[PDB]
């Protein structure tokens, strides 16, 4: 009946002015805007019929005829920027924001999707999207006292949506926005539908990439525990934000750090360092190098939680840019540990995973490695025990892939390098 | 992350 | 010395 429509036949349809005939014809729009192989909204916007289904959101009287056309334009708003940019162009943004207090659930529910298309463009729709009003009408729909009496679909719906309007940099979302869905994401961030937890955890997850003040609006929120229990997920999907999220407060102060690890995250580590998903022991592995970053009572709890044997087990085999990542842990901790903290990483074994990765073909690799061997050095010198350190160094290879470095290109590199054979291989 | 979702046919 | 996530 309205399957497979010619976009002729869409606008012969639309036009008509008989009510009914558009309805069947923004239908079929709907049916081939919604096909998986090349919709053809190219078409159908240079076919001028966006201003057309713009109309139709409007018609109260025809709530078929505003959830055809919501559809159709919320798969339009799925696309490029341009196609994105047609649709708010053609006023869209207010006829979706009415249509959000809709007496028709699965209509309110497309006009939450295709805003969530439209700021999940990027900054500007994001906040036009919200100088429009947006905000307001959205926090009424999760406005129950217990959020499983929604539909589910529709629930997650609105989370994504939530998501995107917390989502994007260079601005960063406006901070009134923000402290005005916080409390929201908050009671989302506690609900038990997997795809929930996951928006919500990506949403903590944009609010916290930002300056120490985005950050502490989050962590003032008191949301770090929930974020470690979701940290310990079973699902991929949930563990993946959560741990951005974590990585990005523990980019912040101290302070803020210590929230973290007093909520019980490094706990988890062992897990994440181990991760059979690259993406996860990488992050993991970043994040560790930003609390071994820390204060040398959070070096301590990194000890304690017997977590320098994971760094040196990632420092020995895992993909390069995640032993990269354990190089700059490892820096880190030598940079601000006690000389007791630096010889137990002795003591783990760190020195030969640490020469083995001085064949990095990476320069920068190479400068982080040479920067915390003199640190360890320096922590030797204090113990009166620089020799020893020596000849374990010149044992599993390391003078040798030192001495060779005095041959590299980089200035800092051979200079480092003259230094440590100099001052401790004569 | 994908911060586009288009609405498939059933 | 804390640091950015990686590219």
């Amino acid at each position: 009946g309205t399957v497979n429509w010619s976009v002729e036949d869409i606008v012969k349809g639309i036009n008509s002015n008989n009510l009914e005939s558009q309805l069947q014809a923004t239908q079929a729009a709907r049916k081939l805007l919604s096909r998986e192989k090349q919709p053809p909204i190219d078409n159908i916007i240079r076919a001028g019929l966006i201003p057309k289904f713009v109309s139709f959101l409007g018609k109260t009287d025809c709530s078929p005829i505003q959830f055809e056309s919501a559809w159709a334009l919320t798969n339009i708003a799925s696309g490029t920027s341009e196609q994105t940019k047609a649709v708010v162009d053609g006023g869209a943004i207010p006829a979706f924001i009415s249509l959000l207090a809709s007496p028709h659930a699965h209509i309110s529910e497309q006009a939450v999707w295709a805003l969530g298309n439209i700021a999940g463009d990027g900054s500007a729709f994001r906040d036009l999207v919200i100088k429009h009003g947006a905000i307001d009408p959205l926090l009424a729909l999760l406005a129950v006292p217990d959020l499983s009496t929604l539909a589910c679909g529709y629930l997650r719906n609105l989370t994504w949506t939530l998501s995107n309007l917390c989502r994007n940099k260079n601005p960063a979302p406006p901070l009134d926005a923000v402290e005005q869905i916080l409390p929201t994401l908050v009671r989302l961030l506690h609900h038990n539908d997997p795809e929930v937890l996951a928006d919500s955890c990506w949403a903590i997850s944009y609010l916290t990439d930002g300056p120490n003040e985005r950050i502490e609006m989050v962590v003032k929120k008191g949301v770090v525990p929930q974020l470690v229990k979701l940290l310990g997920a079973t699902e991929l999907p949930i563990v993946t934000p959560a741990l951005r999220a974590i990585g990005n407060i523990v980019t912040g102060t101290d302070e803020q750090t210590q929230k973290v690890i007093d909520a019980g995250a490094l706990a988890v580590f062992p897990s994440l360092l181990t991760n059979p998903k690259t993406n996860i022991q990488k992050e993991a592995t970043w994040t560790m190098s930003n609390i071994t970053a820390g204060r040398q009572d959070q070096i301590q709890q990194v000890v304690n939680h017997g977590l320098v044997p994971f760094l040196v087990g990632v420092l020995s085999k895992a993909d390069f840019k995640t032993q990269k990542e354990a190089a700059w842990a490892i820096t880190n901790y030598t940079s601000g540990g006690t000389v007791e903290q630096i010889v137990y990483l002795v003591h783990c074994g760190i020195i030969e995973p640490l020469m083995n990765l001085l064949s990095a073909k990476d320069t920068k690799i190479i400068q982080v490695i040479l920067d915390a061997i003199s640190n360890i050095f320096q922590a030797a010198e204090k113990l009166g025990e620089t020799e020893k350190l020596s000849i374990m160094i010149e044992e599993c290879g390391g003078l040798d892939k030192i001495e060779a470095l005095q041959r590299h290109e980089n200035e800092s590199v051979y200079k480092a390098s003259l230094n440590l054979i100099e001052k401790y291989f004569s | 992350e994908p911060s586009k979702r288009a609405r498939p046919a059933e």
